[PDB]
Formats: structure tokens, C-alpha cells, sequence
């Protein structure tokens, strides 16, 4: 059955701002996309030096 | 409130060219920053030996 | 089952040059382009045996080329060889341009452009060679050519400084002359490459211009064994050329040794930049000279742009034949005005020689092209 | 209009040696050393090309 | 006639609430028949992973009798009128609807007064309806634009009680009992949930007295007097992709969250569907349609189809587009369409701006033609809005949109965000996330 | 704009891409005074100023 | 206009050379997307002729031969059988580029 699928828990791997499944999203992507493209510009910035 | 990098996402990070005009300043400020401070990290692990710090008997 | 088609590394050469659909109605002037290729393996291959024994150092560089030529074993064979070949890859390729600009195939934009890069590098490497044998003239021509490449305001005297390695012209600039010399024909390979992937996309040119796929035929046996005549027709010039009259396009000045003191009476480039010298000296700023011969050198870059007929080749174009024959003509006059002194009455003919090559490329050839549209009822 | 990365002739050719090459999801660190071969290939030609200039 | 004072001659619809706190709203035409429906909050998003089928459950069983009438004696009440009996549930609107003459409108009524009340669950009924739905969702797992959607909802919705179909795994089905019909249709079928609305030949006055002496008696109070909440949803972006070679070709969908019915920007969302719109491999336009992406699918024959969507819940929803095509194209048609998300965003020009604000305007009044339409829109949006929207302030609010708020509002919902993916079928060629990913921004803006 | 880019829609797709084209621009001087160590500009600020080029 | 115009254009039609080889005037037009286009619209008479004439011509043109002179194209017997498929091409492109204006 397609209706038999369904995800299986990620809660291993989630960040802890995404872990709680009753908050909803558009809260907190900011930030983890600042985070991430932060890591990214400063990684960026040294290999340009 | 909202976060630090939520801020740098929404009036930095969200563009391409805002991205790299970050990356360029960034790197300005961050070759004058860590070259003063490897510069100065060298001259306090090899104090008086160094050229400038003798360069004071001799000089005149 | 069959090699030729399956095999990762013949299915290439296959695709190439076996089983390549050619037009059946192409001239001799096609041969041209592999003449090109065999000069370049000619040219790498005679450089490779005079590197054996260079020595690049003002000291020990003339000696070492009169060592080449009294004591190595046929080392004046190769070093004339070398020599005539530069001339010899010049002519075919101007041959070639000259190709491209007639039968319209400056149309493949991507060809003609990794063509011009192609140029450029040719003309690059045949300048470092030219300096490298270290006598006057190649001493003199790269100090005068050098010095007007730094005309450039606030940025141009940085730049000759940086690529002179000093001061002036020394051994830092012969060192690294003699390693741009042996690297850049290896980028001209590479490009060279690319210049027929990009061709075999979409084929030759045909002499008509029309569509050749009605009538095409495999590469192979026909277009080899006429590019194998081709090579053997340019050989016969070749080895005449390096045989009976091993100096006659050369320049005697250049066997002197480099006397930094000794200015000559006359400073020349070699004949195949002398062109782009008359319509450097053509204009009385340097600014305006330098980039007026970067114009007269980029115009073929300019010149997929200002195609306007309807028609590609020039074979139904009678007036533009014209006008491409007085362009010709007028390129010959060019060649022996830079060859010449600035006296009187040089400078008047060099001045309206570079004026109606500007113009018959720019202005005239359009015009000429519209028309003979208007004038086939077309427009 | 097209995708200039699988119709440009270079273009296709790099795309399918380095962009879209279907490559095993399972090699490791030992794969690494052909990209560094061919890296450090690319650092012997330009050191060598910077000490040849003044050799 | 200008568009405006046309539109403001529509009837309006005239909404009223009982003791009971149901609500009636019905709207008046000149037709000869009338739809009459009942709508309930009572989704597949009111469950508790335990009663994941309650609903179509339910809605099976809900024609086969009431304790008044046994069984096909109801049948025999709509067959002998000429009157059509449906029903539907989605994940959160139920609805059970009618279609009549007017002058059979009291006692149409009175079937939908026991349909939601006095539903009479046989337990011969139960298994009967136990293995057809089984077969039913048998049948229902060959069609690949519905196991798409399903799958889309599953890996967008991860968590959640909005990830869960309609009709509920099977393990389920067949552990359904005559209990547990009985509380959920306890705890959801209440008074303030519900909306009655009728469209066509019907009164306000006279619907009200029949509203107010059938449904009078439904519940209003509350079992164990612990209201179910009807929590917010964590919008997680993934993927999830059925690999079966076997099948002739592949049905992909890509969503980004959106934000549902209350914030009107949802209007702009849909002039940019509007902008892309559809296509099919039977339409007659070709090349010239004005859609870009429908242009350069059959220049270059990518898709067999495609489609864009954009469906809303309770503060959240779905916004993306599904595309059914084979293979050897699934990428291309990818790149394609992201491209034209990212023109949205960056290069949204007032030509195509006014295209697809005239193509929602048309396709708007155009779909509220017929009572059934009328009925559905008046029973939607008095359980979402609250109140029923009329037609000249959608107008109005369409009036609104401009080139600027569009790319503004386009660049806030698709740039640089995470989709969630779901296909079906040779999908080997469907790249992955991180190339879709990095599909969902430019590097030139 | 060479015969058929004339018009109401270039010009708004013009005034829509001129402020990225702007960034661009500003990205590529401040890159440029930055790796060529330019005298003149990078002589007004006051924290680049400490080692003087 | 009226006596040696038509003139100039019979000696011009001579002096271009496409008639020695058998070829009309609509056989020399270098291809674009329009001229493309209008091929692909020309009937199967039409369009077989033209490529019969064309590799006619390369054959020639390979030998560096010409046609007899009686079997030179005749001015006046030059059909211009392309150019009313190419106005059709010309003029519905220009429709889609003013419209792609506005
Ligand atoms: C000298 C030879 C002149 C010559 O043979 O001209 C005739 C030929 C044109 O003949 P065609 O119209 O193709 O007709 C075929 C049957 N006659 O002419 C040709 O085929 C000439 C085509 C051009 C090849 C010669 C190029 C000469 C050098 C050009 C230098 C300038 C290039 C750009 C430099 C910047
Ligand atoms: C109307 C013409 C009639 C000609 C009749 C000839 C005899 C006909 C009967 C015998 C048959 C002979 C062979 C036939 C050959 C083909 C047909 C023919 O005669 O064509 C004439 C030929 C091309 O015709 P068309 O293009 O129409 O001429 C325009 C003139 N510019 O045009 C020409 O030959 C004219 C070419 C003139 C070129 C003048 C160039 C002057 C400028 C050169 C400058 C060079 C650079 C100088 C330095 C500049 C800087 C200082
Ligand atoms: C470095 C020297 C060059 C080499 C080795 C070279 C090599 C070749 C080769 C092998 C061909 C295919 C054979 C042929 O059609 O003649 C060719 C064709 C061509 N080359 Fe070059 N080329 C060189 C310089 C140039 C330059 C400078 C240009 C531009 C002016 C150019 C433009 C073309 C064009 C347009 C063709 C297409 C021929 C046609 O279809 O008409 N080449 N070249
Ligand atoms: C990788 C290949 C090449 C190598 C290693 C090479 C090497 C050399 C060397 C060592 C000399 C000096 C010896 C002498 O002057 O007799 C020289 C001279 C020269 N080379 Fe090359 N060369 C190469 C390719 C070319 C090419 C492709 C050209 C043509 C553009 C060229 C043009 C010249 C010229 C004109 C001279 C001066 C000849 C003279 O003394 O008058 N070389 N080359
Ligand atoms: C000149 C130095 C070499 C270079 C630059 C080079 C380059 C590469 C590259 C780029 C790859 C693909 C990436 C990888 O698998 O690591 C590769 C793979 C490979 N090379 Fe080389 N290689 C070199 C030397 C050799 C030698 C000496 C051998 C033979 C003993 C060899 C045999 C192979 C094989 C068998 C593979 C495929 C391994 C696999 O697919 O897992 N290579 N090489
Ligand atoms: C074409 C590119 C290359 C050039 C132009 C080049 C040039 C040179 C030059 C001029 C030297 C002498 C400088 C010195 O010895 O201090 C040298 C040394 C050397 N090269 Fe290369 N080289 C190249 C590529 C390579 C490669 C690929 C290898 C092998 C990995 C290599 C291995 C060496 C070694 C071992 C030395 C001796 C270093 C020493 O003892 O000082 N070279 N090369």
C-alpha cells in the first residue's frame, strides 16, 4: 500500500530548533541558513587570503 | 529577538552579490586583523632576537 | 567487433579524420589549415632539438647558436629549419585568415574566435623566439617594442618593469623569454584542439558557401592523400627556402652580438609583424598607436559582426571581391611601408594606407554588401 | 531555450567528466588520490615554470 | 458593464447561526435546482494515528442507514427524487452534499438531519466496508498522481498528524471498530464545526426553519471536555523517491511550505501559478502557448505533462509543481522549471503579471458556475474564513497586484529554500537534493 | 539594445537588474583595491592603515 | 530606371556567376533560421529541384568546371520560387519580436 509508507525518525539527526514536531517551520531557517552560509563565508574568506 | 544569524541570513547571506561583497570586506578586515596578529604572536615567542627588537644600539 | 568504431581511443580518430563527411568541392586553399598543424609539429619538434643545446644566459647565447651551427652535428640545418618554418607557419597562416575572411567562414563565431586566440599566441611566441638568439636586432626590436607597450598611463610603466625583470631588457627577460617561447606552443596545441572540436560540430566551408551536405565525402582516401601533396608541396618550399636561400627573409643585423650601445640605424621587427609596425607608426601618439595596432589586430574579431549580404561566400560578390583585393593589396603596401624608413614620402602612404584598411574593413565592405543585395532585387 | 551546460561542446564535455559523472557513493579516502596526482601535476608545472625563468 | 458593479450584481450570501453554534449560509439563484450540503472540520489531521482511517471509514458506511431508516430505504429516498448523494473528505473538510429540485428541498433536508446524527453502523456493514476498502485502496495505489501526492504529504509533513492519508494505512483498516466509529463520531461531528449551505433555488427563511427543526439536536457539548487542538505542522524538507523501473514513466512532484487561507498573499501566489499554469500532451496551442515552461516543453518534448498547485490547511500548506514525463528528460524538465521560480523572483515584468491576474480572474468566476461549485466554495470557506468571501473583494484584492509585490512575494516563498521532493517510477535521472537545492537560488542575483 | 531589445519590458527587466549589476560592480572594485593594494583608496581607511599600503 | 538599369542588372546577373553553374538566385542564400524555416516549408517538386541544382553545382565546382552556355539560368527565366515562403518567415518572426516588446 502507498498509505502503508511513512518516514522513519530522524530525531537522531535533526538540529534541536527542528526536533519539536508541534512548532512550525519559517521560525528558525534563518538562522540555520545563516549558520551554514556563515561556516561557508568564512571558509571562503581564508581560502581568499 | 532575532538571532545574529538570523540577521546576517536576512541583510547578508540571502543574495549572491551582497554574499560576495561580504566575503570581500571580510577578507580585507580579516588579512589586516590575523597578519597583525601572527605578526605579533611571532615577535612574542622570539623577543630580542629579532632584527627591530635590536635594532637600537646600532641605529642611531 | 571492428576497432574503428568501438575503441574509445580510434572511434575519435575515426570520427576525425577516417569517416569525417567533407565537402567534395573544396580547393587547395583548405590544405592550408593541416599545413598550419604540420608547421606547428615542425616547429616543436626542430625547438625541442635546439633546446638540446641553448643556453639561455646573455653571456653564453650567441656562442651557444654559433655552437649549434659549427659543431653540432647538422645543428645549422635545424636552427634554419626552425627559422624558415616560423616564416613558412606565417605565410599559411595568413593564408588562412585570408581564407576564412573570403569564403565567409568567420560565420562559426566559436572557430574564429579560438582562431584569433590562436593568432595572438603565434604572434606571442614568434616575438620571444626572435629575441631569443641574443644579436642586435633582437635586443633592439624588443627594447623598442617593449617601450612602446609601456605607453599606458600610471599602469603601462609597472608592466614593462614587471616584464623586463629589471630596469632595462637583461638576462632576466632573456630567461624568461626562452621559457615562455618553449611553454606557449603547447597552450597553441591545446587550442589548436579545441579549434577543430569546435569546427567539427558543424563542418567545413565549401567554396560556393551553400549547403555541402547534399554533396559530402569521407576524409578518407581523398583529403589525406591531398593534404599529403599539400605537405609535400610545402616542403619543396620549405626545404628551397632553408637550402638555397637560408637568409633572404632574414635580417643581417641580428649577427652581430648584442652591443647595448650600438643603436642601429634601422629597427625592424620580422616581416610578418611588419604590417601591424606600419600602422603602429602610422599615428603620432603612442597611446594611440599601440591600441590602434591592438584595432588593426582585433578586427578580425570584429569582423563576424559586419557581415551584411544575404549570401555568405564572395565567389557571387564581384564588388566586394574588389574591395577584398584592394584590402589584400593594400596589406602588401603595408608590409613594405613598416619595412621602410620614416621619411617622406613613407609617412603620407603609411598614414592613408592604415586609414583605407580601417575603412575598406570597417565601412566600405558593408556598404558593399548591401549593395549587391539591393542590386540582386533582394532588398 | 536550452541548458548551455549540456549542449556547449566543452561545456558537455566537462559536464560529463566532473559535474554529472555517476560516480560510486561508497569509495573513500583512498579515490582521493587521483584529483591529487592531477593537482599536484598542476603545482609542478607552475613552480617549475616560475624556477625555469630563472634557471 | 464594467467587471466591477458585474461582479457586485451576484446575489450575496446570507450566513446565520443557531443556538447550537452550527451555521447556515445559503445563496440565492434563479435555477429550478438546488445543492445543499453539510460541511464538518473533521479531516484525517483530526487523528491519532489509532483511528488513521476513521473518517473514510465513516464516510463509506454513511449512506448505508440511519436508525430511522434501515438501509435501502434511505437509497430509496434520494433515488426516487432524481437526487445525487455525494460525499468527500479531505484532510481537514468533510463534506456530505446533494443536488435536488427546490421543490424537494424540506425533505432533502431531513436525510442530511440523520446522516449526521443518527448514522446506524451495522457490524455485517463494518466488515463489507472493511474489505471493499481495502480492495478500493488496492486499486487506489496503481494511480501515480495520488501515491505522488500521498508521498509529497508524507515526506513534507514528517511527524506530523498532516503527514497521514485520508484513507489510512491498512493495518488499520483492518483493526477499525464499531467503538471507535462511535467516538470520533462523538468528538468531531459537534455543533460548531459544522456549516450547512445551500445554493440555487433555496430561501434563507425557509432553510433556517428547517435547519433550526431538523438540526437542532446535534451535540454542542463535549465528551471528556479536553478540546482537540489543532496544533501547528513542522514543514520538513527532504525527499522521497519510489524507484520501480518497470513502470512506462515517472511522476514527479516539488513543494515549498506556504502559508495557507488566512494571509492574503496566498492571491499572489496564485498569479504566479498563473504565470506557469499547465500543460498537457493533448492540448492545441503548441508552441505558442504564453508559459514559458509549457513553451519549452513541447519545443524540446520534455514532459508528458505538468501542472502547478497550491493547497492550503490550518497556517500551512503545499506550493510547488508535479510533472509526469519519462526518464531521459526528468532533469532537464527540473532545471526548466526552477528557472521559471527564479524569474519570479528576479524578472517579474507587468506583461505577464496582467496575463495572470486576467487568467485567475477567468478562472475564477469560471469556476463558480453551478450550484455544486457555489455550495462547495460558501460551505469552504465559512470552515476556513469563517465567512464567505465574495467575489468583488477577490476582485479587488487580484486588483492589487503589481510586478514589484510579486517577485517581493515569490523571492519570501521560493528563493532559497528547501523543497520537498517526491517521485515515482524510472526516477534514476531525478538528481539529487543537493542539485535541486542549488537549484532553488542563482548565483547572478 | 541592438534592433529588437527596444522597448517597454527591457527596459523594466534594465531597471530591475542595474542594483545586482551595481553590487556586482562594487564587488569586483572593492576586490581589485583589494588584491592589488591600490595607494590611493586603501590610504582613507583608518583599520587597513596599520601595516600603510 | 527604365533603359539601362534593367541593363546594369542583366550585366550584373552575367557578371556574379551563379547562372554558369545552373543555379537561381534563391539557391545562393546562405541559411539563417528563416531561411531554414522556409526551406523546410517548400512542396517536395520544389524543394528536390533546389537540392539537385545545389549538388549540381558542387559537382561543377569541384571539376572547376561551368555549364554550357546554353544551359546558363536565364535572367528573365529566374524564378524567385523562396522568396514569398521567406516574407512569410520574416514577417511572422517580426510579429513574435514586437510582441516579445511589448
Ligand atoms: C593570388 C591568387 C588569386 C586567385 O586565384 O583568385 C581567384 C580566387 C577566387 O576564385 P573563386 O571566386 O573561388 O572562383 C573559383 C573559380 N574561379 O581567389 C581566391 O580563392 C582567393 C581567396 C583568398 C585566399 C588568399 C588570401 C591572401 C592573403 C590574405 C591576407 C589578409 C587576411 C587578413 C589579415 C588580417
Ligand atoms: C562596367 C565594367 C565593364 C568591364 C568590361 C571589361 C571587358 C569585358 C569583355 C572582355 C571580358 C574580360 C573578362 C571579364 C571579367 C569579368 C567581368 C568584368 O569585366 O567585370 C568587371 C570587374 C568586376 O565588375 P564590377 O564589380 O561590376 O565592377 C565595379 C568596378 N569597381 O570590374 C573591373 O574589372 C574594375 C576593377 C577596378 C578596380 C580599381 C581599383 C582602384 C583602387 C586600388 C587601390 C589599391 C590600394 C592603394 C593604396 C592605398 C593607400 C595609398
Ligand atoms: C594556430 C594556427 C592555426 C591552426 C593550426 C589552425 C588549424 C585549423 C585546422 C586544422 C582547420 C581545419 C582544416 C581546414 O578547414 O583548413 C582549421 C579551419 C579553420 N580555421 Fe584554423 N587554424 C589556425 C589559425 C586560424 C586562425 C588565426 C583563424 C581565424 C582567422 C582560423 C579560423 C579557421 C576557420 C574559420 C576554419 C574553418 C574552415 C572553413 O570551414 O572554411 N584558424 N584551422
Ligand atoms: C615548443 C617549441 C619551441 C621551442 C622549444 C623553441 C625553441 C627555440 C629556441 C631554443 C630558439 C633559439 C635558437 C635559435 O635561435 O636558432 C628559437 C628561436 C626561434 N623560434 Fe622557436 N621554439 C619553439 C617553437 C616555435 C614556434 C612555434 C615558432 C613560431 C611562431 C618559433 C619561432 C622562433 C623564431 C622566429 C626564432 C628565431 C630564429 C632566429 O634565430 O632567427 N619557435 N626557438
Ligand atoms: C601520473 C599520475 C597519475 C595520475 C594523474 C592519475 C590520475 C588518475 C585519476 C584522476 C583517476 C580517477 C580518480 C581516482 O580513482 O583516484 C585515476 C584512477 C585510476 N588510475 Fe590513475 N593516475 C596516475 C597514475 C596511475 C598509475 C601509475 C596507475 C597504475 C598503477 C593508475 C591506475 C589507475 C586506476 C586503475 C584507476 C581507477 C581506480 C578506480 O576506478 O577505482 N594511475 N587516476
Ligand atoms: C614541465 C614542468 C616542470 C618544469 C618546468 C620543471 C623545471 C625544473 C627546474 C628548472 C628544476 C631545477 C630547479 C632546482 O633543481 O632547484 C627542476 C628540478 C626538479 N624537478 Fe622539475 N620541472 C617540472 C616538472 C617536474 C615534475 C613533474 C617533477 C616530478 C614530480 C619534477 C621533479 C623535479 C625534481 C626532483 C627536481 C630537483 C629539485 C632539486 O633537487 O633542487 N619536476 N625542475
Amino acid at each position: 500500500s502507498h498509505t502503508d509508507v511513512k518516514v522513519p525518525d530522524f530525531s537522531d539527526y535533526r538540529r534541536a530548533e527542528v526536533l519539536d514536531s508541534t512548532k512550525s517551520s519559517k521560525e528558525s531557517s534563518e538562522a540555520r541558513k545563516g549558520f551554514s552560509y556563515l561556516v561557508t563565508a568564512t571558509t571562503t574568506v581564508g581560502v581568499a587570503y | 529577538s532575532p538571532t545574529i544569524p538570523s540577521r546576517l541570513y536576512s541583510l547578508l547571506f540571502r543574495r549572491t552579490s551582497t554574499f560576495a561583497l561580504t566575503i570581500a570586506v571580510g577578507a580585507l578586515f580579516f588579512e589586516r586583523a590575523f597578519d597583525q596578529g601572527a605578526d605579533a604572536i611571532y615577535e612574542h615567542i622570539n623577543e630580542g632576537k629579532l632584527w627591530k627588537h635590536i635594532k637600537h644600539k646600532y641605529e642611531n | 567487433t571492428n576497432m574503428r568504431k568501438t575503441h574509445p581511443l580510434f572511434k575519435i580518430i575515426n570520427h576525425s579524420f577516417i569517416d569525417l563527411p567533407a565537402p567534395s568541392n573544396i580547393s587547395s586553399w583548405w590544405n592550408f589549415g593541416s599545413l598550419l598543424g604540420v608547421c606547428l609539429m615542425v616547429q616543436i619538434i626542430t625547438g625541442l632539438f635546439l633546446a638540446m643545446h641553448y643556453t639561455s644566459d646573455t653571456m653564453t647565447a650567441f656562442s651557444s647558436v654559433t655552437h649549434i651551427c659549427r659543431d653540432v652535428n647538422y645543428g645549422w640545418l635545424i636552427r634554419y629549419m626552425h627559422a624558415n618554418g616560423a616564416s613558412m607557419f606565417f605565410i599559411c597562416l595568413f593564408l588562412h585568415v585570408g581564407r576564412g575572411l573570403y569564403y565567409g567562414s568567420y560565420t562559426f563565431m566559436e572557430t574564429w574566435n579560438i582562431g584569433v586566440l590562436l593568432l595572438f599566441a603565434v604572434m606571442a611566441t614568434a616575438f620571444m623566439g626572435y629575441v631569443l638568439p641574443w644579436g642586435q636586432m633582437s635586443f633592439w626590436g624588443a627594447t623598442v617594442i617593449t617601450n612602446l607597450l609601456s605607453a599606458i598611463p600610471y599602469i603601462g610603466t609597472t608592466l614593462v618593469e614587471w616584464i623586463w625583470g629589471g630596469f632595462s631588457v637583461d638576462k632576466a627577460t632573456l630567461t624568461r623569454f626562452f621559457a615562455f617561447h618553449f611553454i606557449l606552443p603547447f597552450i597553441i596545441a591545446a587550442l589548436a584542439i579545441v579549434h577543430l572540436l569546435f569546427l567539427h560540430e558543424t563542418g567545413s566551408n565549401n567554396p560556393t558557401g551553400l549547403n555541402s551536405d547534399a554533396d559530402k565525402i569521407p576524409f578518407h582516401p581523398y583529403y589525406t592523400i591531398k593534404d599529403i601533396l599539400g605537405i609535400l608541396i610545402m616542403f619543396l618550399i620549405l626545404m628551397t627556402l632553408v637550402l638555397f636561400f637560408p637568409d633572404m627573409l632574414g635580417d643581417p643585423d641580428n649577427y652581430m652580438p648584442a652591443n647595448p650601445l650600438n643603436t642601429p640605424p634601422h629597427i625592424k621587427p620580422e616581416w610578418y609583424f611588419l604590417f601591424a609596425y606600419a600602422i603602429l607608426r602610422s599615428i603620432p601618439n603612442k597611446l594611440g598607436g599601440v591600441l590602434a595596432l591592438i584595432l588593426s589586430i582585433l578586427i578580425l574579431a570584429l569582423m563576424p559582426f559586419l557581415h551584411t549580404s544575404k549570401q555568405r561566400s564572395l565567389m557571387f560578390r564581384p564588388i566586394t571581391q574588389i574591395l577584398y583585393w584592394i584590402l589584400v593589396a593594400n596589406l602588401l603596401i603595408l608590409t613594405w611601408i613598416g619595412g621602410q624608413p620614416v621619411e617622406h614620402p613613407f609617412i603620407i602612404i603609411g598614414q592613408l594606407a592604415s586609414i583605407s584598411y580601417f575603412s575598406i574593413i570597417l565601412i566600405l565592405m558593408p556598404i558593399s554588401g548591401i549593395i549587391e543585395d539591393k542590386m540582386l532585387k533582394l532588398y | 531555450m536550452t541548458n548551455m551546460r549540456k549542449t556547449h561542446p566543452l561545456f558537455k564535455i566537462i559536464n560529463h567528466s566532473f559535474i554529472d559523472l555517476p560516480a560510486p557513493s561508497n569509495i573513500s579516502s583512498w579515490w582521493n588520490f587521483g584529483s591529487l596526482l592531477g593537482v599536484c601535476l598542476m603545482v609542478q608545472i607552475i613552480t617549475g615554470l616560475f624556477l625555469a625563468m630563472h634557471y | 458593464a464594467t467587471f466591477a458593479q458585474a461582479l457586485q450584481s451576484v446575489p450575496e450570501t446570507q450566513v446565520s447561526i443557531l443556538d447550537n453554534g452550527l451555521r447556515v449560509a445559503s445563496e440565492q439563484s434563479s435555477h429550478a435546482t438546488c445543492t445543499v450540503g453539510v460541511w464538518i472540520d473533521a479531516g484525517s489531521r483530526y487523528e491519532t494515528e489509532k483511528n488513521n482511517g476513521a473518517g473514510y471509514f465513516l464516510e463509506h458506511l454513511a449512506f448505508k442507514g440511519t436508525k430511522n431508516r434501515p438501509g435501502n430505504a434511505l437509497e430509496k429516498e434520494v433515488e426516487s427524487i432524481g437526487a445525487h448523494l455525494n460525499a468527500y473528505s479531505t484532510r481537514e473538510h468533510t463534506a456530505y452534499l446533494i443536488k435536488a429540485l427546490s421543490k424537494d428541498l424540506p425533505k432533502v433536508v431531513e436525510l442530511l438531519a440523520d446522516i449526521v446524527q443518527n448514522s446506524s453502523l451495522e457490524d455485517s456493514q463494518i466488515e463489507k466496508e472493511r474489505d471493499v476498502i481495502l480492495r478500493e485502496m488496492q486499486e487506489n495505489d496503481a494511480s501515480m498522481q495520488n501515491v505522488v501526492f500521498d508521498y509529497l504529504h508524507a515526506t513534507a509533513f514528517q511527524g506530523t498528524p498532516l503527514a497521514q492519508a485520508v484513507e489510512g494505512p491498512s493495518e488499520n483498516v483492518r483493526r477499525l471498530s464499531r467503538t471507535d466509529l462511535t467516538d470520533y463520531l462523538n468528538r468531531h461531528y459537534k455543533a460548531p464545526r459544522m456549516v450547512l449551505a445551500a445554493a440555487g433555488g433555496v430561501e434563507h427563511q425557509q432553510l433556517l426553519d428547517l435547519a433550526q427543526k431538523h438540526l437542532s439536536s446535534v451535540s454542542r457539548v463535549y465528551e471528556e471536555d479536553a478540546v482537540p487542538g489543532l496544533t501547528p505542522c513542522r514543514f520538513t524538507g527532504s525527499e522521497i523517491r519510489h524507484r520501480d523501473d518497470a513502470l512506462p514513466l515517472a511522476h514527479v512532484a516539488i513543494a515549498v511550505e506556504g502559508p495557507g487561507w488566512a494571509n492574503p498573499d496566498n492571491v499572489t501566489l496564485q498569479v504566479a501559478n498563473a504565470i506557469i499554469g499547465h500543460y498537457d500532451c493533448t492540448y492545441g496551442g503548441g508552441v505558442h502557448l504564453s508559459s514559458p515552461l509549457a513553451s519549452v516543453a513541447v519545443a524540446n518534448k520534455l514532459c508528458q505533462s505538468f501542472q502547478t498547485f497550491n493547497i492550503s490547511y490550518s497556517d500551512t500548506g503545499l506550493l510547488g509543481a508535479h510533472f509526469v514525463c519519462d526518464a531521459m528528460s526528468i532533469d532537464d524538465m527540473v532545471f526548466f522549471l526552477q528557472g521559471q521560480w527564479m524569474r519570479l523572483c528576479t524578472s517579474a515584468t507587468e506583461s505577464e503579471v496582467t496575463r495572470g491576474k486576467n487568467i485567475l480572474r477567468n478562472a475564477l468566476v469560471s469556476h463558480l458556475d453551478g450550484t455544486t461549485p457555489v455550495c462547495e466554495d460558501i460551505g469552504r470557506s465559512l470552515l476556513t474564513y469563517g465567512r464567505r468571501i465574495p467575489l468583488a473583494e477577490w476582485e479587488s484584492r487580484i486588483q492589487e497586484v503589481d510586478a514589484q509585490m510579486l517577485r517581493d512575494i515569490c523571492s519570501k516563498y521560493f528563493y532559497d529554500q528547501c523543497p520537498a521532493v517526491a517521485g515515482y517510477g524510472p526516477i534514476e535521472q531525478l538528481p539529487d537534493y543537493n542539485r535541486i537545492r542549488s537549484g532553488m537560488f542563482w548565483l547572478r542575483f | 539594445m541592438l534592433s529588437r531589445f527596444l522597448g517597454p519590458r527591457y527596459r523594466e527587466l534594465a531597471r530591475n537588474w542595474i542594483p545586482t549589476a551595481g553590487m556586482w560592480g562594487t564587488v569586483g572594485a572593492v576586490g581589485l583595491v583589494w588584491a592589488t593594494d591600490w595607494r590611493l583608496i586603501l590610504d582613507w581607511v583608518p583599520y587597513i592603515n596599520g601595516k600603510f599600503k | 530606371s527604365s533603359k539601362w538599369l534593367d541593363g546594369f542588372r542583366k550585366w550584373y546577373y552575367n557578371a556574379a556567376g551563379f547562372n554558369k553553374l545552373g543555379l537561381m538566385r534563391d539557391d545562393t542564400l546562405h541559411e539563417t533560421e528563416d531561411v531554414k524555416e522556409a526551406i523546410r516549408r517548400l512542396p517536395e517538386d520544389l524543394y528536390n529541384d533546389r537540392m539537385f541544382r545545389i549538388k549540381r553545382a558542387l559537382d561543377l565546382t569541384m571539376r572547376h568546371q561551368i555549364l554550357p552556355k546554353d544551359q546558363w539560368t536565364k535572367y528573365e527565366e529566374d524564378k524567385f520560387y523562396l522568396e514569398p515562403y521567406l516574407k512569410e518567415v520574416i514577417r511572422e518572426r517580426k510579429e513574435r519580436e514586437e510582441w516579445a516588446k511589448k
